[PDB]
C-alpha cells in the first residue's frame, strides 16, 4: 500500500510538469522572442534615462531645502499672491467682452 | 498554482501593453487593436455572421 | 492485488511523461527563450518604468 | 482549463491573428497596414473627402 501510493503521487506530478512545458513552447515562438527582445531594449533604455533624470532633480532640490522653513513660508506667500493677481486679471478680461 | 499562472500568461499575453506611446503608421498599438476590433465587429455584423 | 496491477500501469505512464518533458525543454532552448524575455518578466519591467516617471515628475 | 483554451484558439482564426498583431506592430508596419486595411476595404465604406 505504501509503494502504490508513492507511485501514484509521482505520476501525477510528472503529468502536471509536462503540460506546463508544452504551454511554454506554444507561447514563445522565435518571432515573438525577437519582439520581446525589442520591447526590452526600449524599456531598459527608458528605465536608464529616467533613473538619470531623477537623480539630477533630486540633487537641485536639496540646495533650496537647505534655506530653512522661514523661506518656504515666504515662497508659499509669494505663490499665493501670484495666484490671486492671476485670478483678478483673468476676471477683468472676461467683463470687457460683455459690453453689448 | 504556478502552472496555472503560466497558463494565464499564455492566454492574456500582457507584454503587448508595455509600450503605449509608440506609434507606427501615425497610430499606437492600442489604436491599431481598436481598429482591428471595429473592423472585426463590422465584418461580423455584415456577414450576418452573428458571432 | 488490484493496486499492484495499477502500480505497474502508473510506472509505465511515468516513464512516458519523463520522455515528453525532455523533448519540450529542448524546443524552448532552440527558440532563444531567456527568463527576462517572459511576459511576466517584461510586465514587471514596464511597471518599474511607470513608477520611475511618476517619481521624476 | 488548458484543453478548453487550446480548443478556443484552433476554432477562432481571427483571434489568433489578433494575438499576433503586436508582433506585426514591432516588425513589419506595412504588413500591419495591409492586414488591418484588407479587413477595412472589405467593409465598403465610401469615404467623402
Amino acid at each position: 500500500n505504501a509503494e502504490y501510493l508513492e507511485a501514484k503521487s509521482n505520476a501525477l506530478f510528472l503529468k502536471l510538469r509536462m503540460e506546463e512545458l508544452q504551454v511554454l513552447t506554444d507561447c514563445y515562438t522565435p518571432e515573438k522572442v525577437l519582439v520581446h527582445r525589442q520591447i526590452r531594449d526600449t524599456l531598459e533604455a527608458g528605465v536608464k534615462k529616467e533613473k538619470q533624470e531623477l537623480s539630477t532633480s533630486r540633487q537641485i532640490l536639496s540646495s533650496y531645502e537647505f534655506l530653512g522653513p522661514e523661506f518656504e513660508g515666504l515662497v508659499q506667500e509669494y505663490t499665493r499672491l501670484k495666484d490671486k493677481i492671476k485670478d483678478n486679471r483673468w476676471m477683468l478680461q472676461e467683463l470687457s467682452k460683455s459690453l453689448p | 498554482k504556478e502552472v496555472q499562472a503560466t497558463v494565464m500568461d499564455w492566454w492574456e499575453q500582457p507584454v503587448q501593453l508595455c509600450l503605449p506611446s509608440e506609434e507606427r503608421g501615425g497610430l499606437t498599438l492600442r489604436q491599431w487593436r481598436e481598429r482591428w476590433t471595429v473592423a472585426v465587429t463590422a465584418l461580423q455584423r455584415a456577414t450576418g455572421s452573428r458571432s | 492485488e488490484i493496486r499492484s496491477q495499477n502500480m505497474k500501469k502508473l510506472k509505465d505512464k511515468s516513464e512516458e511523461y519523463k520522455y515528453k518533458i525532455h523533448a519540450a525543454k529542448d524546443q524552448l532552448s532552440s527558440a532563444g527563450m531567456e527568463e527576462p524575455l517572459t511576459h511576466r518578466s517584461l510586465v514587471s519591467l514596464s511597471e518599474t518604468l511607470t513608477e520611475l516617471k511618476a517619481q521624476s515628475m | 482549463d488548458l484543453q478548453l483554451k487550446r480548443k478556443m484558439l484552433e476554432s477562432n482564426k481571427l483571434q489568433q491573428i489578433e494575438k499576433q498583431l503586436y508582433v506585426y506592430f514591432f516588425q513589419n508596419e506595412e504588413q500591419l497596414k495591409s492586414i488591418v486595411g484588407k479587413l477595412e476595404a472589405q467593409t465598403g465604406g465610401g469615404s467623402s473627402a
